[PDB]
């Protein structure tokens, strides 16, 4: 069934399993029209399709052009994401596939189950995590190559760096949820916290910088405070 | 009009005959029911006082044979039986009639209810459901489960409906996914009532039985199957306008029927709501709705 902090560490043993995230996938900015109503305008999205094991990220970049013409476009997009995570199961070799597939919403499960009916063994569940993944667009080269995008793209990320040399899949799932926390809580103070230091640079091939061991344990620290922090600011403690 | 002989009543059962019911005591001088319109399919179903669990009973239609009910003590229920030589079942009926040890089926004549429940249901496709091909009637109860609940163990003894299961390849035509989980048109009218069911009387039919079923046995399966189909044909943008008009008419006299007391159990909340306040056809349903909102106000 559903997954939660009881099954966490499921997430993280030999099972192909997939995190599909479709928060980004229908994004548009509000504005006024000359005669004063409101229109949106769509900007260009993707779904956050994730290895929790591994740190592979499918990201599918979402181009407007996608939109045009449709009517109901929240919900097209449910059902747009579905058919884009079973083309990439169709894609992957038998033994690359997934055994699961955890939707980070609710609304995604009917919209997938249907467009996975060829695949029955696929396990299609909700999860009762609270997950941070909307804030994949505040990582910088993320950002920049959906809104690049002109056409409709599919590109290979892995949202872990090399951390894996070092680390479990566990605790560089761990950091990774905590970045993203602390991004989508105040995203300018937690990349002010990420790039404070000019000397920690991001490798090309990466997405995050290459912090040392201990730079990480204080850059971590540094997110909780401000997780902590902006939920007093929030709240008042 | 005709006659259903009982060899006796050796154990104190709430009789129903269609919508009607009486209560006969132990060993108590009923010789059976007579004056039973010709034309529609009956069922006569029993619930012992002693155990209220399983009711059970039997669909017919007397224009298939001469039938009476027999107790067996060995089985302990009543058992419908038929009759082969004519000549000693219409002796047999003849001098229960002239003691008088009958009752008579109490139709108003003012009253259509019984044809307005069982108006598309036939005993050929009665018999279809329920599979016991060396006999012309069908035995139903309770705790009979249906096809697709098996898949979800007895096949002999199963309610062989109509499976409907709107996430299933049948219902979705690849590369219309989103299309024909939103809009069912294409599994009603192509994969249903052309392909499977062949004419909407069939899908009624089979519907009205379904309901049937459920009112009458508490069988779950049935209700799920009668909610099934409705939600089947309100969830579908596109449906002949005849069917409409009948489906409004089926369900209005199915809710007028209902016990006002089985309601909580034999309506399902999200199937009603949807298909009367959401769905494509939430303003084709006329009847049903006025009545559903007078005598069911709280599902709703
Ligand atoms: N003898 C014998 C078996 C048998 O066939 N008995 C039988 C047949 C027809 C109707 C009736 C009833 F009216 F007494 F119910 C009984």
């Amino acid at each position: 069934g559903a997954m939660n902090s009881s099954n966490y560490a499921e997430l993280f043993n030999n099972d192909i399993k997939l995190f599909v995230d479709d928060t980004n996938v229908y994004r548009v900015t509000v504005h006024k029209t000359f005669e004063g109503n409101v229109a949106t305008k769509a900007i260009n999205g993707c779904i956050f399709t994730l290895n929790p094991k591994t740190g592979h990220l499918f990201l599918k970049i979402i181009h407007t052009s996608v939109w045009a013409g449709q009517k109901r476009l929240s919900q097209l997009a449910k059902w747009k994401t579905a058919e884009e995570v079973s083309a990439l199961v169709r894609s992957l070799p038998k033994e690359e596939q997934p055994k699961q597939i955890i939707v980070t919403r609710k609304a995604m499960l009917d919209p997938l189950e249907v467009h996975m009916l060829d695949f029955p063994n696929i396990a299609i569940r909700p999860t009762e995590l609270r997950l941070p993944f909307s804030a994949a667009m505040s990582i910088d080269k993320l950002s920049d190559v959906v809104m690049k995008a002109t056409e409709p793209q599919m590109v290979l990320f892995n949202i872990y760096d090399d951390w894996l040399d070092r680390i479990s899949s566990y605790t560089a799932f761990s950091r990774l949820t905590l970045l993203l926390r602390a991004l989508k809580t105040n995203e300018e103070s937690a990349k002010m916290i990420l790039l404070s230091d000019p000397t920690i640079t991001i490798k090309s091939y990466h997405l995050w910088p290459s912090f040392t061991d201990e730079q990480w344990i204080t850059i971590e620290s540094q997110m909780r405070d401000l997780i902590l922090t902006e939920y007093g600011r929030k709240y008042n403690v | 009009m005709n006659t259903v002989p009982f060899t006796s009543a050796p154990i104190e059962v709430t009789i129903g005959i269609d919508q009607y019911s009486f209560n006969v005591k132990e060993n108590q001088p009923f010789h059976g029911i007579k004056d039973i319109p010709i034309g529609h399919v009956h069922v006569i179903h029993f619930q012992h006082a002693d155990n209220s669990s399983m009711r059970y009973g039997y669909w017919f239609d007397c224009r298939m044979g001469n039938f009476y009910i027999q107790y067996d003590p060995k089985d302990g229920l009543y058992k419908m039986m038929e009759e082969r030589d004519g000549a000693k079942f219409e002796n047999i009926v003849h001098n229960f009639k002239e003691r008088q040890m009958m009752v008579s089926y109490p139709k108003i004549d003012e009253d259509d209810t019984w044809y307005n429940l069982t108006e598309f249901v036939q005993m050929d496709k009665i018999r279809k459901i329920v599979r016991k091909d060396e006999n012309q009637f069908s035995y139903v109860d309770s705790s009979m489960t249906t096809v697709q609940e098996n898949e979800l163990s007895d096949p002999a003894h199963s309610l062989n409906y109509t499976v409907i299961n709107f996430k299933s390849r049948e219902a979705i035509r690849p590369g219309h996914e989103m299309e024909d989980f939103l809009d069912k048109s294409y599994y009603l009218n192509t994969v249903m009532l052309q392909g499977i069911f062949k004419n909407s009387s069939n899908y009624f039919g089979e519907l009205q039985f379904a309901f049937l079923n459920a009112m009458f046995f508490g069988n779950y399966g049935s209700s799920l199957q009668w909610h099934a189909m409705i939600e089947l044909i309100c969830s579908s943008a596109t449906v002949p306008k005849h069917m409409l008009d009948k489906l409004d008419e089926i369900l209005y006299y199915q809710i007028k029927t209902l016990p006002e007391q089985y309601s909580d159990i034999l309506l399902n909340e999200r199937v009603w709501n949807i298909c009367l306040y959401s769905s494509f056809q939430k303003n084709s349903l006329h009847n049903t709705e006025k009545i559903m909102e007078n005598k069911y106000p709280e599902l709703l």
